[PDB]
RNA sequence: GGUUGCGGCCAUAUCUACCAGAAAGCACCGUUUCCCGUCCGAUCAACUGUAGUUAAGCUGGUAAGAGCCUGACCGAGUAGUGUAGUGGGUGACCAUACGCGAAACUCAGGUGCUGCAAUCU
RNA sequence: GAAAUCUCCAGUAGAACAAAAGGGUAAAAGUCCCCUUGAUUUUGAUUUUCAGUGUGAAUACAAACCAUGAAAGUGUGGCC
RNA sequence: AGGUAAAGCGAAUGAUUAGAGGUACCGGGGUUGAAAUGACCUUGACCUAUUCUCAAACUUUAAAUAUGUAAGAAGUCCUU
């Protein structure tokens, strides 16, 4: 008795989910929405852009969808950030600001709309889109994507997005979805936008803790004080990095060190191997001829 | 050998059942306001019995949530009243525990004339680290036979804290 | 009173499948179509809107006319003594591609070569497909090979 | 239908058919009401 | 070759029980000022990558495993069936002639492939 | 208390979806929570019963004007 | 493209004959010291592997015969 519900009949008439939903990766109730092309437009790709957010990194990448595969048309890291001055804070808001900032004219380089479409160069924290010029080629649309990730009012997911925006992108969106916006009375706080830029709401928390518990203001930003970095110097982090990043955003790959051939060498060390039939059937030789007097 | 395995209390659920509807209810929910400290949640019924006495979406039982470190000092409480000696039942084949008193007098509180006399069903739920596997959103899994909390290895773990017993 | 709905006697056709319930793969979807196509039908259960008529289940047509999530297919039915234009307009998780119209383009462009490459070398093609002829003559080895013979076998009972 | 192709519209004609696997079909349709078989040149002489 | 992000076909990919995993990555993991959301910072949101760990997840191997998938002069030219006779038989139904032809069953072998971009003793 | 409420484990649907019966659906078309009036306007094309007449219902667009969502989109009443 | 003939029930849905085992946590009648929070009986309660027979309004599987499309100048490619 009890219950004995996994039997013969119930493995043979169980239809399995896909895979990617097995895994608990993708949406296709979303997806079908997302991909699925106007048919009057045949063969014109629709482009996504993708956010995804690990621990201590950021992903973004803009996508092209085929029968075969889905193709990357250019993608940026977190990781990279390095290179432009920022070494400690990879998983804030400030850095998905500067990575959206950074997808963005990495793109319009490939497609040549760098002088035309620059963006927004001043910055006070405003809601606008990228307005179309008169005799020329309209901007790069790109859609914003999710997946399973959860939508709140002040998130770092939105932050890419205006990231994205502010690089010169048409990506549309509205200004409910910011930090800075008042529930009752339906405004935007452009001050309250303007700090979470440039690192405001974590500077602030450096003078709280600084003066009242030491214990913590060592635990944390320990690379701040080891590399000397001051409260008021966050302002200027930030700052210089987005005109670092307008200069030459062109992607350069990794030293890498060692070729293909002797990863796989050393990879192929600790991996195990299979066995042939007659293998398996020795084994079984062996059971029945150990067990066959019992010991 | 063992040193994530650290196996902890993860939540306390007090629950308070009553048969019928309305003040004498709002009475017992302050008794665990008093208790924990949070505002408690109230259920509902699911179908007409008759027999006790509730229709179906009558609003009757209540009950609340308690973790971290304040759990424990109400686990104990509880202890003190049961002398530190809880049976062989009171422990589920998953690992989790419960024991049931009369009277709120009990663990601190007072009388309090006006509120008046209930009693209450504890119960705590038993795991270790890497719960959050089976929780999350994205990319959700079953836990391996070794991680999973059993009746045996939870009566070990209670003999050895609070000087307590298990009698059975 | 005799039954005459518009998903009458519908059952066995617009049942889904065995293990294949639930959500469409993509490529269904990603799929083109042009004015010109030939292509063949079959519903799908779990898809209400745009849905045919259950006797164009398994028909074939050309397309006519196409828009945001649907394409324009005519087809030509019996009826009494004469056959009729009708015009559908069915959504793209009905339709698929035929694959009758697949095999003569491949015929279409071995001919080109044929005829190319032959005339500057053999000067003798053959191009138009011969049906299944008869055997010719041959001979056949008994080395290792000797008639077994038979016989017919006696009546049992299992 | 198929002796309306083969042109035996009156009781008793000949014709001649050459063999493929298509004009086998042809001959299995309408197999009990006609009778055939392979000639030589002699019949095929003495006919024409 | 290992791993991550977005995928295609959607069990050769699932399910159950026991062992193994260098490096990097993924994860668990540590905190609640600020946006945010709960009866409960468990979930979601923000913050640090610092205090810790391969225990689980994830990946791979093992098992005369259940299941799923190919094939066979395995069963079987059997069941069924289009066409024909002034064929049989009281009928029920059967055999022959020219053609088309299964499914269970039994045996043998397998147990995820692959596209774009990034990274690593 | 066999049956009230509370918690964990197994759970391919064996539940539920205004009614007859069949089909369909699992990060939903089921259950709960937030905002609303696409049950709106102007007219034609088209499937089903069919004389390829009408009646009823249903499907796919054009020009408008709105709702909802961060969006892609979805919506011209009730999953069919 | 199809769900008829046949096939199938140690494969769902529903119908159905016969024992064997596990008994165990358990609903019960006894016989044994009124005894049984104990045995052995018919036992259910299901469960576990088997076994006999079925289906217009059940089905994994799945013929024959009928049935849709194609086998080119209104064609296939190159250019602008």
């Amino acid at each position: 008795f009890i219950k004995d519900i996994k039997t013969s009949a119930y493995h043979s008439r169980y239809q399995t989910p896909f895979r990617r939903r097995r895994e608990g990766k993708t949406d296709y109730y979303a997806r079908k929405r997302l991909v699925a092309q106007h048919k009057a437009k045949y063969n014109t790709p629709k482009y996504r852009l993708v956010v995804r957010f690990t621990n201590k990194d950021i992903i973004t990448q803009i996508v092209s969808s085929t029968i075969t595969g889905d193709i990357v048309l250019a993608a940026a890291y977190s990781h990279e950030l390095p290179r432009y001055g920022i070494t400690h804070g990879l998983t804030n808001w400030s850095a998905a600001y500067a990575t959206g900032l950074l997808l963005a004219r990495r793109t319009l380089q490939k497609l040549g709309l760098d002088e035309t479409y620059p963006g927004v160069e001043e910055v006070e924290g405003e809601y606008e889109l990228t307005e179309a010029v008169e005799d020329g080629p309209r901007p790069f649309k790109v859609y914003l994507d999710v997946g399973l990730q959860r939508t709140t009012t002040g998130a770092r997911i939105f932050g890419a997005l205006k990231g994205a925006s502010d690089g010169g992108l048409y990506v549309p969106h509205s200004e409910n979805r910011f930090p800075g916006w008042d529930f009752e009375a339906e405004e935007l706080d452009a001050d309250l936008l303007r700090t979470y830029i440039f690192g405001g709401h974590v500077s602030q928390y450096m003078e709280e803790l600084a003066d009242d518990d030491e214990e913590r203001y060592r635990e944390l930003f320990k690379g701040y004080l080891a590399d000397d970095i001051d409260a008021d110097a966050v302002e200027d982090i930030y700052a210089d990095a987005h005109a670092a990043i307008r200069e030459d955003p062109a992607f350069k790959p990794t030293e890498k060190k060692f070729t293909k051939e002797q990863y796989a060498a050393e990879s192929k060390k600790y991996r195990q191997v299979k066995l042939t039939r007659e293998e398996r059937k020795a084994r079984v030789a062996a059971k029945i001829s150990a067990l066959a007097p019992q010991e | 050998q063992n040193p994530m395995r650290e196996l902890k209390i993860e939540k306390l659920v007090l629950n308070i059942s009553v048969g019928e509807s309305g003040d004498r209810l709002t009475r017992a929910s302050k008794v665990l306001e008093q208790l924990s400290g949070q505002t408690p949640v109230q259920s509902k019924a699911r179908y007409t019995v008759r027999t006790f006495g509730i229709r179906r979406n009558e609003k009757i039982a209540v009950h609340v949530t308690v973790r971290g470190p304040k759990a424990e000092e109400i686990l104990e409480r509880g202890l003190k009243v049961k002398e530190y000696q809880l049976r062989n039942r009171n422990f589920s084949a998953t690992g989790n525990f419960g024991f049931g008193i009369q009277e709120h007098i009990d663990l601190g509180i007072k009388y309090d004339p006006g509120i008046g006399i209930y009693g209450m069903d504890f119960y705590i739920v038993m795991g270790r680290p890497g719960a959050r596997v089976t929780r999350r959103k994205r990319c959700q899994s079953k836990i391996g036979n070794s991680h999973k909390t059993s009746k045996e290895d939870t009566i070990a773990w209670f003999k050895q804290r609070y000087d307590a017993e298990v009698l059975d | 009173g005799k039954s005459h709905g518009y998903r009458s006697r519908t059952r066995y056709m617009f049942q889904r499948d065995f293990r294949k319930h639930g959500a469409i793969a993509l490529s269904t979807y990603m799929k083109v179509y042009k004015v010109g196509d030939i292509v063949d039908i079959k519903a799908n259960g779990s898809i209400h809107k745009g849905m045919p008529h259950k006797f164009y289940q398994g028909k074939t047509g050309v397309v006519y006319n196409v828009t945001k999530s649907s394409v324009g297919i005519i087809i030509n039915k019996m009826v009494g003594n004469r056959y009729l234009e009708k015009r559908l307009n069915l959504r793209v998780e009905h339709i698929k591609h035929s694959k009758c119209r697949q095999e003569f383009l491949e015929r279409v462009k071995s001919n080109a070569a044929k005829k190319a490459e032959a005339k500057a070398q053999g000067v003798a093609v053959q191009l138009k497909r011969q049906p299944a002829q008869p055997k010719e003559s041959r001979v056949v080895s008994t080395e290792g090979n000797v008639p077994q013979t038979l016989a017919p076998v006696p009546y049992e009972t299992f | 239908k198929v002796l309306q192709l083969l042109r035996l519209n009156q009781i008793n004609s000949g014709t001649f058919v050459k063999v493929t696997k298509a004009t086998s079909e042809l001959l299995k349709l309408i197999e009990p009401y006609v009778a055939y078989g392979y000639p030589s040149y002699s019949t095929v002489r003495q006919l024409v």
